[PDB]
């Protein structure tokens, strides 16, 4: 459609989500709102073991992995970006791609903040 | 993404908490509401990730040793061949049609064992030591590893004693020592099994004439043959009376390919009981060239990198570590011995082939059996 | 560390960004107003290249369904992966961009069949390329039909006459079998196929309308100049009014050369299924296998021997088994297939050559060392067999043909000793001379197929020893003088009477005495 | 093709 | 309860089951397909996903098409009710005589019996072919192989075997046509109608042969399992009704070829000359069920295709080891016109011991092999000289071996339709004395 | 292996004629005369048909 251009180009398939996450947050001006929520999620995986079981354990069903994250993120004032980010990762089982989709978000955030 | 920007995330950098303290009190009932659509997470057990074509990939099993008997929950044995960072590639001793995605795998703590001793003498076990002849379990016997190391340089002595085959061409032209590896190489239907059978029958005929320490105890390892051929062999080895001294380790063509792989090691581990304890052994690995194809099947299904004719890189190591167990031990080690007769089938006399090159490099001499001399009246067709 | 389990992202797909774009982009409050591209019957191109398009979407597409790109060029949805669809392209992939829309059609691949295809020159998808307008009196049938089973067939009794003497006498062909023409390059394969089609034109006027054979020529991978020469020849002879010409040529895309023999076989199955008879000639089935190899290697399917896929046996078997002689309850029609296979230096131990040798019934094995010995059509008699045997041989030709086989069999085993000209035997020299006259007998010019009655008269001329006085260098004129100096009244009654009757074997014993020969 | 050369070798070897 | 199609790559379909995956070798029916599509589960892929092979063509499969599990492998009708029918790979009737009566519906996958239920009774089968009755005698209860290339005479030899032993036999017989031509399958069906071995209509119960057909047009999932279907139909007669059956398998090479055609799509990296890694194991798992047990007997005759007359190719080379008697055919003797084109210095048996046939038959067969090997060792000289320097010492051996070469040929009754010569049945004592 | 002294008269005639027509297919080129010296020959179609 018309998404704003990223301040720098990056690599593939994990920095492409972070470039998409920045491009969809800059259309809504929630750039520091969803950057802070990703930092909360990295500490969230260190706090619980039953939530890092949804990223590594290969035997959880796709229906269970998509219904926990939906029922956990049905509220809590989280952005409509980040609620549609974690349901879109838990469908494909790419919740383990969070740890370096937040890294390429910082290097995108430290570029238009200069 | 890189590494230096990724270890700096273990230090907590959130500094706002309108998500953590909301979902931390919501997580555990939301995960308890699907408590029956779970399997309890395995660390020291193993859950079957994916099974197929006789190969199961097993998640978990954190403390398996390489080469260890694992045992699936359906009673089927296994063997953890290649341990990887995420899964364990186990080979399945038996039919993989009973194994499902999600079945529990339990390690047995044991590298692969076969029963060796005097009580296995005269029995017909399969490639794992389990008897198939239908006359009860193995009594008067003890477990031992299939993968013991070969005796070294200093543990052997020179092969000075003759092993009589009972065949005129073999005894006069290509004579065999009592600790020698002698390949019986040839085409199909040229009489390799016949030369091996003549060796075993003559060893029986001479056991009744030598004073108990010059006696030779045979082992016939039937890898990849028919079951009816092996039944004919048991019929002949009982109608001659040879089955006071011969053991038959038979992993046939319907047995799963890890059993046909492991059957020469099982037979040689049972035959090393007589070598280790002052007696003399004799082993015939009949169709070692079918153990090779079973090993190729297991290595290509475990995605090992193929070499020429798709055999893996360790197919020379495979036959060499089996054939170097046939030794003549020194007198400080009891002075026992074990002499091997691997049987390699060539195709149209092509002895340049890869497995034939390997076993010819390993063994101490061939007994060629040409198909032209076999129909020119000369039986045994010893070229 | 408890964060090291999530170090390397374990990715279960390659096109993950096209799924997170399906959910992140409608999270903009501006962008929920039906601002989402659909995936049910439409599809975005992910990646084009070398005639393959990976298409995101098409959640309702069938395997092997003909899809259409918005550029106009069609395609066939061949791989159905978990996230994308591998669409081979029926044209140039240069007009297809990343992000274009792909429209599914609901159809497996279709060809126009009917009587409207006769006389027309079509490509591998049925579009006419001759330039006489579209196809009018046709209906659109499938291109991948099941071959007819055990009950649907019956036995092959009636013969199909090729007009070539070495294959109507030695390797006889019945209506309903599949006869491979295998050889090296420039040996007679297209020549034998063309002589078959021209002789079907010759036979179609002397038989009633239930015996006419409407040929179909499938030319896969040749030049367009070769196809233009063949259409010029089939117009000049007059055989175009019975012939369909399906030509996926060398510049055409590899899925068109893949699907051209199925197109021509579906066009010939119209005449098979309506009680008439067909003659399909898949010219260079090896080039179909090469096009299929390209089309499957670019679809990332794992190669095998000579980089061919696994299912290249099934590729040719499910095509050739559609040539059947149907039972009387299905009209009794037939279909004769003539696959042409090119080998490299006479090597029949190649992959596709062994496949189509094991698939077909017979083989007409042509050699280039007999092609240059003057023996043309260059039929290697020792290897050329037909497994219907004499069940569908012309009687009368059958009465001399078994002895022809026997005498050439003796001449072949007396050979490789004829370098000893001093070895005067007179027990081998008679068969060494008789085999030379029989070898000189089966030579024939191309583009001129002889009718079957003149053939069996001219083999009855040589198997009995009537030409034993004639020198070996002018039996090709002696046979023409025999055919042109006997009465034209015998061929009329051997064509009708169907065998050498005893009221004809003593007539034409003596009619071959008052003929004069170029040999003394 | 590869079987022609090995048989031809035995032919010339017996000749 | 059902799963759904997620991936269609030719004859290999991946079906995604939301919990409770079907077992390996289980059978699955695709609901919604036009024709009855049956998938057999080949392996578990690991993401609630089985990878199947299809028993028919997958042209028309949609991703997301529902798939029901049957909870068992492919179960075929067996018993007296199949005698005189033509069966599919999945047990459907394709003879258009209506449905098949059912003694039971047996699954096509089993284990080889055990080692304990093996019968060690080497006893001869008399055929009526001089080279078979002389140099490679057949066993009643043992596996027979007809090795040859394309066009050397395997199907004609198996047809003369059919009308020689299956015409006059006590128990029933099963013809499993595995991956061959539909034309010769029809010719054999009509020839067994016309000679009364298969009876139509209400005389159907007195027929004594079951046809199972998995011909060349059918995709390799069907060609890979039509042999197991025919073997199950024979195994019902051997085990339950306890009788002597014959299992004529036409081109058991097509079973290994059919596994090879799908094996690269199963995720198996390729082995040697073009075949799967599990070639020998699949061939053994099929072949080891065909045994005479303590219950009955299955005297199988297995035609084997040899690609381009190359016996060193592994798909004909592995199946030399699962047989008791091999009848190797050759193009070279067929170049001499001699039929049946059996190679007398390559055809073996375990029934050529003097303890099973007697010293008169063994010594005549070994004398024939000796004089033929003498002739093959003199052909290199008589192709450059011409029998003038042997000085009446080894000349009579040539003129006896060249007579034995002609006398090994025999006209076949099934080859009267080709060549106008009647067929012969040569008794065993008659060929022994004549040789 | 056996030399020309083994062939018949009809074969040792065609050996001589074929060795003659092997040499007659050779021809000095006009562009090869810089390194062979022999000047080039344009051979007419009638000339080569009659000559062979
Ligand atoms: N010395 C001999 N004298 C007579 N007959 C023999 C002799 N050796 C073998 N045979 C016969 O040859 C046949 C094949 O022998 P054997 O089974 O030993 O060969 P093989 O190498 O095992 O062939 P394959 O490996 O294909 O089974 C047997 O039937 C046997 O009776
Ligand atoms: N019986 C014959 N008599 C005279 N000339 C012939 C005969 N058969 C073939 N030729 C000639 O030999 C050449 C062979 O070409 P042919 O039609 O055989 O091609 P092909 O081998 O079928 O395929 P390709 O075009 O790839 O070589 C042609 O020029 C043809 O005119
Ligand atoms: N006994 C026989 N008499 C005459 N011809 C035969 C005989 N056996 C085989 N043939 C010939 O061998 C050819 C191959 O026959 P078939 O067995 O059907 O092929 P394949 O061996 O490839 O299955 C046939 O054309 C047939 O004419
Ligand atoms: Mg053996
Ligand atoms: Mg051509
Ligand atoms: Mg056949």
């Amino acid at each position: 459609l018309k998404l704003p251009t990223a301040p720098l180009q990056l690599s593939g398939t994990s920095a492409q989500i972070a470039t998409l996450l920045w491009q969809v947050a800059a259309k809504e001006n929630q750039l520091d709102k969803v950057q802070d929520e990703l930092y909360q999620f990295i500490e969230l995986f260190k706090q619980h073991s039953e939530l890092r079981r949804l990223a590594t354990d290969p035997f959880v069903p796709t229906l269970v992995r998509t219904k926990i994250i939906s029922s956990v993120l049905k509220d809590s004032g989280a952005s409509e970006i980040t609620k549609k980010l974690f349901e879109a990762l838990a469908d494909e089982g790419a919740l383990s791609a969070l740890l370096e989709v937040t890294v390429n978000y910082e290097e995108l955030m430290l570029a238009h903040k200069k | 993404a890189d590494a230096k920007a990724l270890d700096e995330l273990r230090k907590p950098k959130f500094s706002s908490k309108y998500l953590i303290q909301h979902v931390s009190q919501k997580l555990i009932p939301a995960v308890k509401e699907w408590e029956k659509s779970y399997q309890p997470p395995v660390i020291h057990l193993g859950r079957v990730l994916s099974v197929g074509d006789g190969i199961a990939r097993v998640y978990g099993l954190k403390s398996v040793q390489a080469g260890e008997l694992v045992c699936f929950d359906s009673g089927v044995k296994g063997m953890a061949l290649n341990l990887q960072a995420d899964h364990v590639g186990v080979v399945v001793f038996g039919n993989d049609s009973v194994i499902h995605q999600g079945d529990l795998v339990y390690r047995t703590g044991q590298i692969v064992n076969v029963p060796i001793g005097p009580g296995t003498l005269g029995r017909v076990t399969d490639g794992l030591g389990q008897p198939i002849d239908g006359k009860g379990p193995l009594t008067n016997v003890r477990s031992s590893l299939v993968e013991v190391k070969a005796p070294g340089i200093i543990a052997r002595q020179s092969v000075r004693e003759p092993l009589f085959t009972g065949v005129k061409a073999v005894d006069a032209l290509v004579p065999i020592g009592r600790g020698q590896r002698e390949l019986i190489i040839g085409d199909r239907q040229t009489g390799k099994t016949a030369v091996a059978i003549d060796a075993i029958i003559h060893q029986k005929n001479c056991n009744e004439q030598v004073p108990k320490a010059q006696r030779v105890y045979c082992v016939y390892v039937a890898v990849g043959q028919k079951r009816s051929t092996v039944a004919q062999l048991v019929k002949l080895f009982t109608q001659t009376g040879a089955m006071r001294y011969t053991i038959m380790v038979s992993a046939t063509a319907s047995d799963a390919a890890p059993l046909q792989f492991l059957a020469p090691y099982s037979g040689c581990a049972m035959a090393e009981y007589f070598r280790d304890t002052g007696k003399h052994g004799l082993i015939i690995y009949d169709d070692l060239s079918k153990q090779s194809v079973a090993y190729r099947q297991m290595s290509l299904l475990l995605r090992r990198p193929p070499g020429r004719e798709a055999f893996p890189g360790d197919v020379f190591y495979l036959h060499s570590r089996l054939l170097e167990r046939a030794a003549k031990l020194s007198k400080e080690l009891g002075g026992g011995s074990l002499t091997a007769f691997p049987v390699i089938e060539t195709q149209a006399g092509d002895v340049s082939a890869y497995i034939a090159t390997n076993v010819i490099s390993i063994t101490d001499g061939q007994i060629f059996l040409e198909t032209e001399l076999f129909y020119k009246g000369i039986r045994p067709a010893l070229n | 560390k408890a964060l090291d389990e999530l170090r390397k992202p374990k990715f279960s797909s390659k096109y993950l960004i096209q799924h997170v774009s399906q959910k992140l982009i409608p999270a903009v409050k501006e962008w929920e107003k039906s601002y989402q591209p659909p995936v049910i019957h439409l599809g975005r191109v992910l990646s084009v290249g070398d005639g393959i398009a990976r298409v995101y979407g098409l959640k309702s597409v069938q395997a092997g369904e003909l899809v259409c790109f918005d550029s106009g060029v069609k395609g066939m949805a061949l791989n159905l992966q978990a996230d994308h669809v591998g669409v081979v392209v029926f044209g140039n992939d240069s007009v297809i961009h990343q992000g274009d829309l792909v429209y599914r059609t609901g159809q497996i691949v279709n060809v126009p069949i009917g009587p409207g295809t006769l006389g027309r020159v079509t490509d591998g998808l049925g579009q006419p390329i001759d330039g006489k307008g579209p196809l009018t009196n046709v209906r659109s049938s499938l291109v991948e039909v099941k071959a007819p089973g055990i009950i649907a067939r019956q036995s092959v009794r009636e013969p199909l006459f090729t007009g070539v003497k070495a294959v109507d006498a030695l390797v006889p062909i019945g209506r309903g079998q599949r006869e491979l023409i295998i050889g090296d390059r420039q040996t007679g394969k297209t020549a034998v196929a063309i002589d078959a089609i021209i002789h079907q034109k010759n036979c179609n006027e002397q038989v009633p309308k239930a015996q006419r054979v409407y040929c179909v020529y499938v030319a896969v991978g040749q030049k367009r100049s070769t196809v233009a020469q063949l259409v010029k020849l089939f117009t000049q002879t007059g055989a175009m009014r019975y012939t369909i010409m399906v030509s996926a040529t060398a510049s055409d895309a590899a899925p068109l050369q893949f699907l051209a023999p199925y197109s021509g076989c579906a066009m010939a199955e119209y005449f098979r299924d309506t009680g008439k008879h067909g003659l399909i000639i898949y010219d260079d089935l090896s080039k179909q296998s090469v096009a299929y190899r390209q089309m499957s290697l670019l679809l990332r399917r794992p190669p095998g021997r000579e980089a061919f896929p696994g299912d290249v046996f099934y590729l040719h078997s499910r095509l050739l088994e559609r040539a059947a002689k149907l039972s009387k309850e299905l009209g009794g029609g037939s279909l004769t297939a003539f696959p042409v296979i090119e080998t490299q230096a006479g090597d029949v131990s190649a992959y596709i050559a062994t496949n189509v040798i094991s698939i077909t019934d017979g083989q007409i094995f042509l050699e280039t060392e007999l092609f240059y010995k003057g023996i043309r059509p260059a039929l290697n008699v020792g290897l050329s067999v037909s497994r219907v045997g004499s069940a569908a041989q012309f009687p009368g030709m059958k009465q001399v043909a078994g002895t022809l086989k026997l005498e050439l069999a003796q001449y072949r085993e007396v050979a490789a000793f004829a370098q000893f000209g001093s070895d005067l035997d007179a027990a081998t020299q008679y068969v060494l001379e008789r085999g030379a006259r029989l070898t000189e007998m089966l030579k024939q010019k191309q583009f001129a197929p002889i009718p079957i009655e003149r053939q069996t008269v001219a083999v009855y001329a040589a198997t009995k020893g009537f030409l034993d006085k004639v020198r070996v260098q002018d039996i090709v004129a002696a046979e023409e003088a025999v055919i042109s100096q006997v009465n034209p009244a015998v061929f009329k009654i051997l064509k009708a009477n169907g065998k050498i009757t005893p009221a004809l074997d003593a007539h034409l014993k003596a009619e071959l005495r008052k003929v004069k020969l170029p040999g003394a | 093709s590869n079987q022609a050369v090995k048989q031809r070798i035995r032919a010339i070897k017996n000749i | 309860d059902a799963g759904y199609v997620s991936q269609v790559i030719g004859p290999v379909v991946d079906v995604r089951f939301d919990g409770e995956l079907p077992s390996i070798l289980s059978s699955l029916e695709v609901e919604g397909h036009s024709v009855r599509l049956v998938l057999e589960v080949a392996q578990h892929m690991g993401d609630n996903t089985v990878r199947c092979i299809a028993m028919d063509s997958t042209d028309g499969l949609v991703r997301g098409q529902k798939v029901v599990d049957t909870g068992s492998p492919i179960k075929v009708p067996v018993g007296r009710g199949t005698l005189g029918r033509i069966m599919n790979v999945i047990g459907e009737p394709v003879d258009e005589q209506g449905p098949i009566d059912a003694a039971d519906i047996w699954s096509i996958h089993r284990e080889a019996p055990e080692f304990t239920e093996q019968s060690t009774e080497q006893e001869i089968l008399v055929t009526g072919i001089k080279v078979v009755d002389l140099l490679a005698p057949y066993q009643r209860g043992g596996k027979i192989g007809l090795f040859g290339g394309a066009g050397v005479g395997k199907t004609v030899l198996i047809m003369e075997l059919i009308n020689n032993v299956a015409k006059a036999h006590g128990g029933f017989s099963v013809f499993a046509g595995v991956g061959e031509r539909t034309r010769e399958g029809n010719d054999l069906y009509r020839e067994m109608i016309e000679s009364g071995v298969i009876k139509l209509g209400a005389e159907r119960g007195n027929s004594k042969c079951t046809l199972v057909y998995g011909q060349m047009n059918e995709p390799p999932g069907a060609r890979a399992r039509v042999a197991l279907t025919g073997l199950t139909v024979a195994e019902y007669f051997r085990d339950i009704e306890g009788q002597d059956v014959l299992l004529f398998v036409d081109n058991i090479f097509r079973f290994t070829q059919a596994n090879s055609e799908v094996s690269a799509l199963l995720g198996r990296i390729p082995s040697a000359v073009g075949y799967q890694p599990t070639l020998a194991t699949d061939l053994g798992g099929l072949q080891e069920r065909i045994t005479t047990t303590t219950k009955g007997s299955i005297t199988s005759v297995q035609a084997v295709y040899v690609p381009a007359d190359d016996l060193t190719d592994p798909a004909p080379a592995t199946t030399f080891a699962h047989l008791d008697a091999t009848t190797v055919l050759s193009r070279s003797i067929a170049e001499l016109g001699i039929y049946p084109a059996v190679d007398p210095l390559d055809s073996t048996s375990r029934m050529l011991n003097p303890n099973v046939i007697g010293a008169e038959h063994y010594n005549v067969a070994r004398g024939v092999q000796k004089v033929l090997q003498d002739y093959k060792n003199l052909q290199d000289i008589i192709a450059i000289l011409g029998m003038d320097e042997l000085s009446e010492e080894d000349k009579l051996t040539v003129a006896r071996a060249r007579k034995i070469q002609r006398f090994l040929s025999q006209p076949f009754q099934v080859a009267e339709v080709f060549t106008g010569t009647p067929g012969k049945y040569v008794d065993l004592a008659d060929t022994i004395s004549g040789f």
